[PDB]
């Protein structure tokens, strides 16, 4: 129907990015408005290793959720 | 073929035009008609020719 | 972009710091005085308005049948008019600033239509007139036509009244310019002849601010486009 | 304007008689007439076998 | 590349800049109508081709 | 680059070194006559930076639907605007890098797709226009365009507040002409003749520096590029 | 502008006719003429050879 | 090549013999002014450098991504930085004495693969820009490209204090244009008519100095070399 | 074949420009064009000849 688009309006952290790839700023403009997430990752990367450090360890433990719950 | 300039004769903007093939605006003190010299080949010597 | 408070504290603590109209902390200018530069900084504003093109305004009129002229007055727009004078106002102003009353000289004019209409010709018989510098004639108002006025404007009048216009907006680089001839406005005023040599001096300290920026041209006062005439011409 | 009328002559080969209807611009020596003359007239010939 | 030479339609054309002329003269053109009728005379001098 | 404090230093120790203004130590100036030469200061930085294009800076604009003038205030800044009356910013700055409205005089622009767009050519639809020095218009707002403003730009206002700045970026060839300049301005505030007649010496003095770094183009002011019209005329 | 028809002719040999169709351009003496006439109609005729 | 020791002797018995600056003994200046003549020193020797291609000195910068901006400041050499703000410094001197901050203006660029880099061209893709007479600006920093610079360079400024900069490096024949401009600014200071006049005096036998320097060439300033463009342009 | 150019007519960064056969800019004082001396073959007596 009529034009809605925009950066100042219908652009925000939540949304997910659009088909507009080529346009150099855009891609910028994307990560640039999202920094936080970025940060909070950034910043708490030694908790993240150790977690994958274990990965497959959480893993097994996943396959028999129902049947620990028996024993509590 | 090079291209001589006095200083001061075009602002920042108007030389760029200038430089860029589009009309531009000279401070009238110093005349572009003696300005902008264009050095060519100098003439030869009669001379020369002769000798 | 200052509030005119910022200017007198600037001339508190600049150029008129020696004289006795600021404050005994030099933070302000004493309220008997306030009105004198007042009137001296509308006269300054109005004379760099004149030598540079930094504003450009338009308005938009409305053309009113038994009307030929159509002066460019405050009273006449659709803010701040009187509804008992003026029945319908022609100046149209909706939105944004309210209509100021700047106009210096006319530029050019375009109706609603999307044409140009010659200025001034009087060889044109469709051609607008200018009887006064401020007014603006048509000669044949129709029924729907609007026209929209080109003018280099000057900035708003200041007032320290209540509901007036504090803001100043020039280019920073005219501001040793503005203090200069407000000081020379002051000092000549005295009629002293210490005071006078002095006056004179700022005097020609303001025009060779103003020449200063005409030579390295700070506001883009120049003004150049491609050349359509080639076309024009049929040269091809 | 006396270069385009040179121009178009020397593209088509047809003698306009620009800047009046004169003998003058042939040339001046009669060996140099033969000449142009018959080279100019081997595309009016041309032209004339195809009619 | 040479039929792009006889006329100007292919790299030899000018670039299109407003306010400015786009004309180039045919000196490659000018050159070939010369030689078109000094060749094709010849043969069509007579009304039998072969001998 | 050097703190405003070390300024002071320099006038005590400089030009001012007998005046009534300095500490009796001639370690600092008068902490009320401060503010006296913070609005010398900033008005002498912002004449070198006319005269001279030192400084090049650039900023972002986001086009915004429904609006053409986009005026290059602080106010408008997604740092600095405040919501209660701006719907949404359209200048893009950082935290550390606030836009503080440094613009003199605008010399190209380029949107997001780098192409150079045209300005005030009158005969160019597609190009910009600028009704004031600092107020950028466009006349065909689109969806996802966004300009950059590269221009000539004034050392950022000095302020004795903690928050603002406090730091001097000029080449230090022109360190004399800045205390000139300084110096010009308080003798010429006080109105006895003997020290007009200093002051005109400083004035003087500060005009011949500035053409000394001209002469010798110490600031690499002039500008040379390599020949393209020869390519695009077809000389080949 | 001379310069380069005057180049052109050199090397083709064809007389373009340039500045106007005239016999001018081909010399004053008739003795000369005859020299200039043969020396281009050999290039011609070993075209015609070809042909 | 002599210590800041020597100058104040010299000073004490050259120029300012007379003044009551230096001591009983007319050996030393006073400590209460010893700012005050190196404040003056720095100004004479930035001049002196500035119309005289004495220093020529190089610099090292180390390209680092995410960076196009390259000011060549103290604090960003990998002598004399913090390591708490600046991670990693580009600046290299490593041997030598440390990188003073002494950059005018620049001359020419070379990296490391030993080509010469272009500089200020506006019409050339590849080459470098200079936003700041002292900031170096890259468009494309490369994985391990390393530049070199080649500059004009001022004297290191001195300072009395500890750990300072106490020694002068200028040719010995323009040592009286040095103790005159020092002399200059002292008189013109006092604010005397008798001392003003004893003050232009010595601005113009500074002046006089230095165009006799030209005149003879005491400097070897001038420089001229084989014309290459003779094969370039394929004369043979 | 000798150039002589006078000294203060042109920068450091501008006379080198110059050198290298790129546009440069030149002090207003002094033009150029009765500067850079360029040194040629001075003219023969009439008097040797006539000898």
């Amino acid at each position: 129907t009529i034009p809605n688009e925009g950066y100042c309006c219908e652009t925000l952290n939540d949304p997910i990015v659009d088909k507009m790839i080529g346009n150099a700023y855009y891609v910028v403009k994307f990560v640039a408005l999202r920094m936080p997430f970025i940060k909070n990752v950034s910043d708490n990367m030694t908790q993240l290793l150790a977690i994958h450090n274990k990965l497959t360890e959480l893993s097994a433990i996943y396959t028999k959720l129902d049947e620990l719950q028996l024993i509590h | 073929g090079q291209r001589g300039m006095p200083k001061g004769m075009l602002d920042a903007l108007n030389s760029r035009r200038y430089r860029e093939g589009e009309d531009y605006e000279y401070n009238p003190t110093q005349n572009p008609a003696q300005m902008i010299i264009e050095h060519k080949f100098p003439e030869l010597p009669q001379s020369a020719l002769t000798m | 972009m200052y509030y005119i408070e910022e200017l007198f504290c600037r001339l508190a603590n600049g150029v008129l710091n020696n004289t006795g109209i600021v404050t005994d902390d030099r933070g302000d200018i004493e309220d008997d005085s306030k009105p004198f530069i007042i009137v001296a900084a509308n006269e300054a504003l109005t004379r760099l308005h004149g030598r540079f093109n930094m504003r450009n305004n338009n308005v938009v009129v409305e053309m009113q049948e038994g009307r030929t002229n159509y002066p460019l007055l405050a009273k006449y727009a659709v803010q701040s008019y009187d509804p008992n004078e003026v029945k319908c106002p022609f100046i149209m102003d909706l939105a944004g600033e309210k209509f100021a009353e700047d106009v210096i000289r006319i530029l050019e004019v375009y109706d609603d239509k999307g044409r140009r209409r010659p200025l001034n010709d009087r060889n044109n018989p469709c051609s607008l007139f200018t009887p006064r510098p401020n007014v603006l004639q048509n000669n044949a108002p129709k029924a729907w036509e609007v026209l929209n006025v080109m003018y280099q404007a000057k900035h708003p009048k200041l007032s320290t009244a209540e509901d007036g216009y504090n803001e100043i907006d020039i280019p920073d680089t005219l501001d040793p310019a503005l203090d200069a001839y407000i000081a020379y406005r002051y000092y000549t005023s005295l009629n002293t002849p210490e005071s006078s040599a002095k006056a004179a001096e700022y005097l020609s300290f303001y025009d060779s601010i103003c020449r200063e920026v005409v030579e390295y041209d700070l506001t883009s006062d120049t003004e150049v486009d491609t050349n359509t005439l080639f076309r024009k011409r049929g040269w091809r | 304007a006396t270069l385009q009328n040179q121009e178009a002559e020397s593209l088509t080969g047809v003698k306009a008689f620009a800047g009046g209807v004169t003998g003058e611009s042939y040339g001046d020596v009669a060996a140099g007439i033969r000449g142009v003359l018959d080279a100019a007239s081997k595309r009016e010939m041309a032209i004339l076998r195809r009619l | 590349e040479w039929n792009d030479l006889m006329r100007i339609e292919g790299k030899a054309k000018p670039p299109k800049v407003k306010g400015r002329s786009q004309v180039q003269p045919k000196l490659v053109r000018r050159q070939a109508e010369w030689r078109y009728s000094a060749l094709t005379e010849p043969f069509l001098g007579s009304n039998k081709l072969f001998k």
